[PDB]
């Protein structure tokens, strides 16, 4: 009986206030995400956790934490948007094919 | 543009300095930009 | 024994400089108390509560020609081995003044006036001698 | 049930305080009925049977928080030493244990006590397998507490049955450290002196010494009856000869002492090298084999094995030359000090620091121009 | 009311692994947040 | 202080946003709640500008 | 509607563990502050209530917040593992009450005492006296077993009010239904 009342009230409260602090968060990173997305090639992934990219701007850059995606997703030339200059990885990209490869079909 | 993603987001080839994923500005429609077609971007 | 410090606003304090740079965590907490106080335990305690291992660094504000600003202490819960009653008391750990490059910039613009030239001139090694 | 302890009231203690524990029952006013049941299994009637009770704890077993499981193993443990009973014993602490698994501290008692009545029967390595568990968990605890004291006095007690003396010595002083220093049964004080004191003086890696002068224990008890342990106490930390009280020893105390007199003798010997180097001026501090030997009664060319095992187990950093029959000293092993020491210590150190300040004026004043 | 009180149960039991699948969510939202 | 002179004691780093250093980087709750809370500290003071960091080129706007 | 400053002052000592009342102690005070923090939200939407333990020395667990869930999940795990301290307890209430938000708000105190407190007299009347002055409202809540109508916290409540008195009361609850309704007529009406 006193479980009840208890655990729904702290409970709700832990929710409700997990969830705003959630979106908070998500907002955060949302606005901090800039459009740009630099894309750029991961050459090897190594355990620190980290990542070696290699910028489309023919630069090599090693990622001190691969960024907001997740490394377990992740493998040798996979198309990552890193940003401009921070060089950090920010999602990954669906494998894209040239103008020219889709003309070679 | 190499590819139109789906906001939608687009892969831009800026000739050779690099690979960009960028938006449309407010001015043009995205009915307007196709895959393969060239179009112009700011500096910034 | 009555001392009063803010939970809420130390938590909304970290919670803005971790928005603004997330490398630092809380470590321990400073008073300008040239003397350690009898209420210090608690306020341990009381930043224990936010990083267990919490140092203590009291940062004198009058400036004393011999010796170093700072002293870092920790809180020690022990037997005592020598028969001897324990006590939360306040172990020491070293402590010493280092700077990064950013700050030792500007510390180098500030004391461009007052600093003494780098270099071991004879005035200034028997200054240091004395 | 709750008139069970009013039929146990009318005729094994007091009227009044049934009473008053009925009340308390019945008032559910359970703390304070806690602490009037702490200190009822306190009363010395309990002697012989007890029956009733933990029948009527069955309330305090069940009930959430019995006040502090703490306080509910307390009352435990004074039902299982009215038991005893080896066999059952140990499935009664293994209910109770089961009982406070929520208060850490409530666990470490209930092992403690576990392996304090294991410790008659099979005192093996299963014991010190307790010991080690109790460890692990009091290391975790975040302060010293009660139960410190009941981990220390059980492994003082371990320790004493194995034989290993050191080890007993640290931790009887951990224990007495950890514990009131009276509210002690003062008999209780002077066995735990005595103890003490021979665990030091067997002890094969402890010559420190310096509690016997300074802890309360040693002080307070011991001083009439039966001195000799403070005696040679005293003549070991000093390492004079003193060996006339070591026979009178050897008299009493046959057991411990009369066995390892010869080590007993190594170590005052190697405690009067000690006490050779610190007398010195600590500049004479070249020792004379003649002295060593008068020092230590020791034969010329026992002094050379003497001094060579005195570097080797770590209480001095110096060297020995046979040529001269000198023996080289610089002593790292610290000691005890006493007032009258400190005194000289106090005068030393001023005229050493009138030194300094002579000669920093001297710079100061001869490098006016320079200093700047 | 047993039946009811262990219904209740069920209802807070799925909302503490709930709230600690949340927790792990957001720890994990502060982690990318430092990187 | 005066007409011939802006003193400035104190200087708070506002987050870092994807806009860059631009109206919108000040997160007017951030500013409000952080002067609230220096305020109780003792520190009352108005805000006399903003500082941005220039990496590599040199001080111009 | 009047705007003030609540700092519940909830025991958690050794005593507040005998449950003399239905479920316990502990959930009895948990219901106590439960209702009056509801109250006085309630009553003013913007008002404040804080939370003070008294055992050991202190603890400030719930600095002032507008908001009662806060003051709710800290009450949970209030651990009764200590003993009361009742000056300093009010002491470091008034303290908090000190570092108000808001310095409109009124001050007031509500304070669990449920173990005896081993204070003197001459301090409590001096705490009093200190009290009356700053302009702080300590209502006593006199919680379970104790000397009825507790004479050191029957003089220390007189003592705050002196010839007339308002927002200063001491309740005495007597065992039997949980203290949650009795305290909703008493203090949390007036």
């Amino acid at each position: 009986i006193k479980i009840m009342k208890s655990e729904v009230l702290r409970v709700t409260h832990e929710l409700q206030a997990m969830k705003d602090k959630i979106k908070e968060n998500s907002e955060k990173i949302k606005v901090n995400k800039t459009l740009p997305y630099l894309v750029s090639n991961v050459i090897e992934l190594l355990d620190v956790k980290c990542a070696v990219i290699k910028t489309s701007t023919r630069q090599t850059y090693f990622l001190p934490v691969i960024g907001l995606v997740d490394a377990e997703k992740l493998k040798p030339g996979d198309l990552v948007g890193v940003n401009k200059d921070s060089y950090l990885i920010l999602e990954t990209l669906p494998t894209e094919y040239d103008s020219r490869v889709k003309a070679m079909e | 543009c190499t590819k139109i993603i789906n906001d939608p987001k687009y892969i831009i080839n800026v000739k050779q300095f690099a690979k960009f994923v960028v938006d449309l500005s407010d001015q043009v429609a995205p009915t307007d930009i196709e895959e393969g077609m060239r179009v112009g971007v700011d500096r910034n | 024994s009555v001392w009063f410090l803010d939970h809420d606003y130390l938590e909304n304090m970290y919670g803005m400089f971790k928005k603004v740079n997330a490398r630092e965590r809380i470590v321990g907490w400073y008073h300008t108390g040239p003397k350690l106080h009898k209420n210090d335990i608690a306020i341990n305690e009381l930043m224990k509560r936010y990083c267990p291992n919490s140092v203590l660094v009291i940062i004198d504000v009058k400036p004393k020609d011999l010796g170093l600003p700072t002293e870092a202490y920790i809180s020690v819960e022990e037997v005592h081995d020598d028969g001897t009653p324990t006590s939360k008391t306040f172990e020491h750990v070293t402590s010493e003044i280092g700077a990064e490059e950013a700050e030792e910039v500007g510390v180098e613009h500030l004391l461009r006036d007052i600093k003494d030239t780098t270099v071991g001139t004879l005035s200034q090694r028997i200054t240091n001698q004395v | 049930v709750p008139g069970f302890l009013q039929q146990s009231q009318n005729s094994p203690g007091q009227p009044a305080v049934w009473h008053r524990l009925e009340e308390l029952y019945t008032k559910k006013l359970w703390h304070q009925l806690t602490l009037q049941v702490l200190d009822f299994v306190q009363d010395p009637c309990f002697a012989q049977g007890d029956g009733l009770i933990k029948l009527y704890e069955n309330f305090i077993s069940e009930f959430e928080h019995r006040v502090n499981p703490l306080s509910l193993v307390e009352i435990i443990l004074h039902v299982v030493r009215q038991m005893t009973d080896p066999n059952v014993a140990l499935t009664f602490l293994e209910k109770t244990r089961e009982k406070v698994k929520s208060s850490d501290e409530a666990v470490i008692l209930c092992k403690t006590a576990i392996g304090a009545l294991k410790l008659n029967i099979g005192d093996l390595q299963v014991t010190k397998e307790t010991i080690e568990d109790v460890e692990e968990m009091l290391n975790n605890l975040p302060g010293v507490t009660s139960v410190h004291s009941r981990f220390y006095d059980l492994s003082s007690k371990y320790y004493q049955t194995i034989g290993n003396h050191a080890s007993y010595y640290k931790d009887a002083l951990r224990f007495l450290g950890c514990v009131d220093i009276k509210d002690l049964p003062v008999s209780e004080q002077q066995e735990r002196a005595f103890t003490l004191g021979l665990a030091g003086l067997l002890g094969e890696g402890v010559f420190n010494f310096g509690e016997l002068l300074m802890h309360p224990v040693l002080e307070s008890l011991r001083n009439t009856d039966r001195q000799w342990l403070i005696d040679t106490l005293y003549a070991f930390n000093s390492g004079n000869v003193e060996r006339f009280q070591t026979l009178k020893t050897a008299w009493g105390q046959q057991p411990d002492l009369a066995a390892n007199e010869a080590q007993l003798l190594r170590k005052i010997q190697l405690l009067c090298l000690m006490e050779m180097t610190f007398t010195r001026p600590a500049n004479h501090r070249q020792l004379t084999f003649e002295e060593i030997a008068k020092s230590a009664k020791i034969t010329v060319n026992e002094v050379e094995l003497l001094v060579m095992k005195a570097l080797s187990v770590g209480l001095v950093k110096g060297s020995i030359d046979e040529v001269d029959k000198r023996v080289h000293m610089t002593w790292v092993q610290p000691r005890v000090l006493d007032l009258q020491q400190i005194k000289g210590m106090k005068d030393r150190l001023e005229f050493w620091c009138t030194d300094v300040k002579s000669m920093e004026m001297l710079v100061e004043h001869q490098a006016h121009d320079i200093l700047t | 009311k047993l039946l009811e009180h262990k219904e209740i149960d069920g209802r807070l039991k799925e909302l503490r692994e709930q709230l600690k699948e949340l927790t792990k969510q957001y720890e994990k939202s502060e982690n990318d947040l430092k990187a | 202080v005066d007409d011939y002179t802006v003193r400035v004691i104190d200087v708070f780093a506002m987050p870092q946003s994807g806009t860059g250093v631009s109206v919108e980087a000040v997160d007017p709750v951030f500013q409000a709640k952080m002067l609230d809370m220096l305020k109780q500290t003792g520190r009352p003071e108005m805000v006399v500008g903003w500082y941005h960091s220039h990496p590599g080129f040199g001080c111009w706007l | 509607m009047v705007l003030e400053s609540t700092m519940v002052c909830v025991d958690n000592s050794e005593y507040m563990r005998n449950g003399d009342f239905l479920p316990t102690r502990l959930q009895a005070q948990q219901d106590a502050v439960n209702i009056v923090c509801h109250s006085k939200t309630r009553s003013n939407p913007e008002n404040n209530v804080g939370l003070i333990t008294l055992a050991n020395d202190c603890e400030v667990l719930t600095t002032l917040t507008p908001d009662t869930g806060r003051i709710l999940s800290k009450l949970h795990t209030v651990q009764p593992k200590g003993k009361i301290t009742f000056c300093t307890g009010i002491r470091v209430a008034h303290l908090a009450l000190k570092h108000r938000q808001g310095k409109n708000h009124k001050m007031r105190i509500i304070a669990f005492v449920g173990s005896p407190v081993e204070d003197n007299e001459k301090d409590l009347v001096k705490l009093a006296k200190r009290l009356k002055k700053e302009k702080v409202n300590v209502d006593i809540i006199n919680f379970g077993e104790e000397e009825v109508n507790t004479e050191k916290l029957t003089a220390f409540v007189n003592t705050l009010n002196g010839k007339d008195g308002t927002g200063s009361h001491l309740v005495t609850v007597p065992p039997g239904p949980s203290l949650a309704d009795a305290l909703i007529s008493s203090p949390i009406l007036a």
